[PDB]
């Protein structure tokens, strides 16, 4: 416990960094699925502009 | 668009109203009602032509003697009409809609020459009308209820094709004679000496000599329609226990009596003595006799159809189902052969393929709301309206535990964590509660009181970490598990019924009353798109398979809908029952789709590829 | 090993004119009847029989 | 099982001396090896709907209240 | 090892104890049949070698209708089958049926069970009676009981958590007859008397808590929590521990002013606990408002004479001292010359427990207080006016002289209350 006490702050920072990265990556992959969907309002506006 | 899949395995029954079961005189097919329709079953279980209509619940069935016409009444709101429908038995076509009463229709009957039908209607506005079949209209009618007596229940014609009997609801017994040229029916009353019974069933002999009445007091009354006087009293010394509910005749003079406490007795006219008695399951309300004579059928109030041989009186149950509004099927994980179906006072564990019932567990008179399995096969949890959460052993129905004062109102939705340690409950109060189980005791950790209204469904992530609470407030919360606080709220314009996760957990999908199947972004509660329901119904049950390309949707009309996931592709095979479908699940083997219709009917179709 | 005593049976019937108050200076056996004219042919060879009990409420009554 | 003649004549004689009258020897000694759905569970205490104690639910559907009872001196009263 | 005996006489007593005796089952691990799954239980439950724990409480009613709810309900395996003494016919709002001819039958049985329980406790510390002023058996059976119990045992302490009739609302007709007669008993053969009423718990149940339609199963749980706060130091550990004479000596100055009020400080819902900070300084200050009295009077128009407190939970005494100094600084709260301290604090090291289905949140800090105040003489004035307005025309007195009670004891308890109301102001005046 005392040997690993010297690095207590780095794991605390690493967990926040990992959770923020995973959340934002989930947002981006769901945006990929949303942009591949076809019955959206703005996508229908783009097809009407076409 | 809207390709019809296939249809199989009708399960339910309505035996709650009298004389619903009537075999037609070719003695092969049995017709019987259901929540809003009629059903015809063969010997091969060929469900045939659910005959559509009536707008609301069918309540009374009468069959023409030749075997070509069937006519069934129904029940509507106060001051609304109610329609007899004449059907066929060859090409199952709505011939005549005969809609002339007030409120509802209590009784229908046919004449032995096929020209005439008779109808009794009204709990308050009671009248009898006579219909002709040559032209789908009424001949004449009159109040079929004795003023300064009470009301009336049932009617039957003679075999003189002209005189018909209206039967005591509280002590009015009246013969009418019908004459065509005056176009009239004449009321005479059968005077009885000191007897005033509450008559509650009726049958007629073959040669019109005597007709029999079963009363609530338990004694069988024989009548004489020629003398217009009381003919014979009933038994002294062991009158039947409850009211006499189901009387049938034979070609000879041996009447078959049945009482609503579940008793069947062979009976004869001078001495009403039980020559052959068999105690059955639940209150009998229908006897129907095959025209060959030697086998017959019994319909019971608890929905059991009994094929019973006339020789030696041995029975064989052939159809069983629930007898109130059903809710919340759940498959076991890994097994596609088992069903759990829960309803008022009752839980049943089924089979899937051969449709046998394997076990049944009763709470006495309270109401169930939700059922769920464990992640393993150890226990089945259920949420009841008595303010309690129970859990039961899988076989032998042992009660492992109960939870005394869970919520303030009845606990509605219940959910299982995949590590078999935690159970999440939500109820009508809104105090969302978490239960840690153990071998010895079970305890509560923290009460999450976001909501202001009821809770519909609770569904948790594949690896527990987050959950979601579908609720009828307009807010669907995602909670986290490892800490007890809230992440995100869906605020929307729909009283929610079903909220499902996408496989691979990208998005979450909501439905409800406002008929907008809506996909939702898993962050911020940001709405993506809205795909509409059928037309002006509602939707209560969604389903996604393991992969996440199929999407099953079931609701307030008769329509179950297969959908593609990414685009809106509909596939209708919802031609089944319009009793309001409330939950629907696919088998874990991706073979069958199973839906529970509220009026008790569990139907499975085959799997289509989306 | 101990044995069942008749002091216990006569107490569960309720024959003894005995009572207890746990007075703060010490537990005292309150007496509802005069001690000087008891029936010592009855009440000594049963208290002497209740000497043989180790469990709490009866050993105190026997001794005092 | 039998270790001798005594337990042969009495281990299984099946001959009441009181009741068997005017017998024979073979009728005395006679042992016995010469001679030779749907399942359900019911709750015990039939409960009552009327004798329940969780709450007294409001006459108005107070999710969207029907006759407005506010909390005395300002705010929501119910749930 | 520091035991207590708690009797529940009447109907209201038994129905409060039905809500008292699961809070004790939930504080410890005692599940309802009596088998703890996994000795701070000692004051309330004895233990028996098959694992089975048994209560220390007696339940009596002269009619069998209410005890037979318990006898086949959820707590039937818990109680011993002679802790449940029943009868056939009630007393029916008459004091004489209960304290006299028909009530002298079950007194030997209730005294046998008091003797048979009190003869097995190693250390005895006193009595907690739960008897209703409003009863016909709950106010006559107990007056028949206490006059014999205090002859038998004597010096041990008596605390009664009774139900005072509310000043406006009342649910019987001869309550001014049945209230006045039992205070010929409770002045001489009793040593404390905590009263509560029913209108103010409805008040505090709807204003501090979003309950529409409040009932008796809401009253009895809060009055169970009050007694579980007063019985905290005999069962747990903490900084300052107050025992069942260490407050009941603090609280009775004169031998006829022994009538103190009670107040429980944190009463709040499950939603709005997140929005209040819930500190020691504010839940000490909630105790001294006129809104939060469980007994319908204003303490401001009177004077607190002596007080007490019963803390719990996560407190440290610097906060309590800083609270008490502010309470002494304030001027809504007025005192007398003859008690310049006017305070008494106990502490404990345990939070409140949350019985499932209860409408309270898991607060950590918890306070009770128990006040000898002279402003209960106003409520006794309001029930004082009710008596002679019915004895003037001699109404209902045949129902009392029929079942063995002479007429003159109406005048005797009249001048008894007259002397008591003489005493309160004579000891509340300044010198
Ligand atoms: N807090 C509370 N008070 C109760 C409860 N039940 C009865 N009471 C009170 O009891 C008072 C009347 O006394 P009762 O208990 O009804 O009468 P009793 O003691 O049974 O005497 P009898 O009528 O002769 O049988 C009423 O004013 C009620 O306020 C209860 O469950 N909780
Ligand atoms: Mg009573």
């Amino acid at each position: 416990r005392i040997r690993d006490s010297l690095d207590s702050l780095t794991r605390e920072a690493a967990c926040l960094r990992a959770e923020r990265k995973a959340k934002k990556e989930m947002h981006l992959r769901s945006q990929e699925v949303v942009k591949h969907w076809t019955n959206t309002y703005a996508g229908m506006k783009e097809q009407k502009l076409e | 668009e809207a390709v019809e899949l296939e249809l199989e395995a009708v399960i339910g029954f309505n035996g709650h109203v009298p004389t619903g079961l009537k075999c037609h005189p070719d003695q092969e097919h049995l017709v019987y009602p259901l929540g809003c329709t009629i059903l015809i079953q063969a010997i091969n279980t060929q469900e045939q032509n659910f005959l559509h209509g009536h707008g609301n619940n069918v309540s009374c069935v009468a069959i023409s003697k030749s075997g070509l016409y069937i006519a069934s009444g129904q029940v509507t709101f106060m001051g609304f009409k109610a329609d007899i429908i004449l059907w066929d038995y060859k090409k199952r076509e709505l011939m005549a809609r005969l809609s002339l009463h007030k409120g509802k229709i209590e009784a229908l009957a046919f004449s032995p020459n096929d020209m005439y039908l008779v109808s009794l209607g009204g709990p308050d506005d009671g009248s009898v009308v006579v219909w002709s079949i040559a032209k789908r209209e009424a001949i004449c009618g009159s109040p079929a209820a004795g003023l300064n007596v009470g009301n009336a229940t049932t009617v039957i014609f003679s075999k003189c094709r002209d005189e018909m009997f209206v039967t005591a609801g509280n002590g009015t017994i009246r013969v009418w004679e019908l004459d065509l040229p005056n176009r009239k029916i004449w009321p005479t009353e059968c005077q009885t000496g000191q007897m005033k019974r509450i008559v509650m069933s009726i049958s007629m002999a073959n040669d019109d000599s005597f007709f029999y009445l079963g009363t609530t007091t338990g004694d069988i009354l024989k009548m004489n329609p020629r003398t217009k006087l009381l003919a014979d009293t009933g038994p002294a010394k062991d009158k039947f226990s409850l009211g006499v509910s189901a009387i049938c005749c034979l070609k000879m003079g041996g009447l078959l009596v049945g009482s609503g406490d579940g008793l069947l007795v062979f009976c004869k006219s001078p001495s009403y003595k039980p020559i052959k008695k068999i105690q059955l399951q639940g209150g009998i309300t229908s006897i129907t006799l095959r025209g060959e004579g030697h086998q017959f059928f019994v319909g019971t109030e608890e929905s059991h159809i009994y094929r019973v041989n006339f020789t030696n009186f041995k029975e064989t149950l052939i159809t069983t189902c629930h007898f109130e509004s059903v809710e919340d099927i759940v498959f076991p994980f890994g097994t596609a052969e088992l069903f759990a179906t829960c309803a008022k006072k009752d839980i049943r564990v089924w089979h899937t393929l051969t449709n046998r019932e394997l076990l049944r567990i009763t709470v006495p008179n309270m109401t169930c709301h939700g059922i769920d399995f464990m992640r393993d096969g150890k226990s089945i949890i259920s949420a009841w309206d008595d303010g309690r959460i129970r859990a039961f052993a899988p076989e032998t129905g042992r009660l492992m535990y109960v939870i005394n004062n869970a919520h303030r109102i009845g606990v509605t939705a219940i959910a299982t964590t995949s590590d078999c340690k935690r159970v999440i409950s939500g109820g009508g109060e809104g105090e969302v509660r978490v239960w840690h189980i153990g071998h010895q005791t079970q305890k509560l950790e923290e009460a999450l009181k976001e909501h202001k209204s009821s809770v519909s469904c609770i569904r948790v992530k594949k690896s527990n970490e987050e959950c979601v609470t579908a609720s009828t407030d307009g807010t669907c919360i995602i909670w986290d598990l490892v800490r007890l606080r809230r992440n995100q709220m869906i605020l929307a314009n729909t009283l929610f019924q079903c909220v499902c996760y996408h496989p691979e957990e990208f998005q979450i999908i909501t439905s409800g009353t406002d008929r907008k199947i809506a996909y939702w972004e898993v962050f911020d509660g940001s709405v993506i798109r809205e795909l509409d329901g059928s037309l002006s119904g509602a939707v209560n049950g969604m389903d996604i398979t393991v992969e996440g390309v199929h999407f099953v949707t079931g609701g307030n009309d008769h329509l179950v809908k297969v959908w593609d996931y990414n685009e809106g592709e509909v596939t209708h095979v919802g031609v089944g029952h319009s009793g309001n479908i409330t939950r629907i699940r696919i088998s874990p083997g991706n073979q069958y789709i199973v839906s529970v219709s509220a009026d008790g009917a569990i139907l499975r179709w085959k799997y289509p590829f989306p | 090993p101990t044995k069942p005593t008749a002091f216990r049976k006569f107490y569960e019937r309720g024959d003894f004119p005995i009572a207890l108050e746990h007075d703060s200076k010490g537990n005292k056996i309150a007496w509802k009847v005069e001690i000087e004219k008891l029936d010592y042919h009855h009440y000594l060879p049963l208290f002497f029989d209740g000497l043989c009990e180790m469990t709490f409420p009866y050993e105190f009554f026997a001794r005092q | 099982e039998i270790p001798k003649d005594d337990l042969d004549f009495r281990l299984a004689a099946l001959y009441n001396h009181h009741t068997g009258t005017f017998k024979n020897k073979s009728e005395i000694l006679t042992h016995q090896e010469t001679i030779q759905n749907i399942r359900h569970w019911i709750n015990p205490k039939k409960e009552s709907i009327h004798s329940i104690q969780g709450s007294i639910v409001s006459p108005h559907t107070a999710a969207t209240n029907g006759g407005y009872s506010r909390k005395n001196d300002g705010g929501f009263f119910s749930t | 090892m520091r035991e207590c005996i708690s009797v529940h006489v009447g109907q209201a007593g038994v129905q409060i104890g039905n809500a008292c005796w699961e809070l004790y089952c939930l504080e410890h691990g005692i599940q309802p049949d009596g088998q703890m799954p996994s000795d701070s239980f000692n004051t309330f439950f004895s233990e028996t070698g098959a694992g089975k724990h048994v209560p220390r409480a007696v339940f009596v009613d002269l009619e069998p209708t209410v005890i037979d709810e318990v006898r086949t309900g959820t707590y039937r395996q818990l109680f011993h089958p002679e802790q449940l003494i029943t009868g056939k016919e009630d007393a029916a709002n008459n004091y004489a049926r209960g304290h006299y001819t028909i009530g002298k039958e079950l007194i030997d049985l209730v005294l046998d069970r008091i003797r048979k329980l009190a003869d097995q406790c190693t250390g005895l510390q006193g009595f907690l009676i739960f008897h209703s002023f409003g009863g016909g058996t709950g106010s006559g059976f107990t007056s028949l009981l206490m006059e014999r119990l205090s002859v038998d045992y004597g010096k041990k302490s008596k605390l009664e958590f009774s139900i005072y009739p509310a000043p406006q609302v009342s649910t019987a007709v001869v309550e001014p007859y049945n209230s006045i007669l039992t205070t010929h008993t409770t002045l001489e053969h009793s040593d404390c008397a905590f009263m509560v009423d029913n209108e103010a718990i409805y008040d505090i149940c709807r204003r501090n808590l979003d309950i529409e339609r409040p009932t008796y199963t809401n009253l009895n749980r809060l009055i169970g929590q009050i007694v579980s706060s007063i019985t905290a130091s005999l069962r747990f550990d903490g900084a300052l521990n107050v025992d069942l004479t260490e407050f009941q000596t603090n609280l009775v100055p004169y031998p006829r002013i022994h009538f103190p009020l009670a107040t429980y400080a944190p009463v709040i819902s499950a939603e709005k606990a997140y929005h209040e900070q819930l500190s020691v300084a504010e839940i000490t200050n909630a105790c001294f408002e006129p809104a939060n009295q469980m007994v319908k009077c204003d303490p401001r128009h009177g004077k607190y004479m002596a007080c007490c407190l019963l803390y719990r939970g996560d407190v440290v005494p610097k906060d309590v001292n800083a609270a008490i100094a502010t309470i002494k600084t304030k001027r809504t709260i007025q005192f007398v010359d003859w008690c310049p301290t006017g305070f008494k604090v106990g502490i404990n090291y345990q939070p409140p427990t949350v019985v499932p289905g209860g409408d309270l949140a898991k607060v950590q800090r918890a306070v009770c207080m128990l006040s000898n105040t002279t402003a209960i003489a106003e409520a006794w004035a309001r029930l004082d006016h009710k008596f002679d307005l019915m004895y003037a025309k001699r109404a209902f007195v045949h129902w009392y002289v029929g079942e063995g009670m002479e007429e003159g004891e109406f005048s005797e308890a009249r001048e008894d209350m007259a002397a008591l109301e003489k005493d309160y102001e004579e000891v509340g005046m300044d010198s």
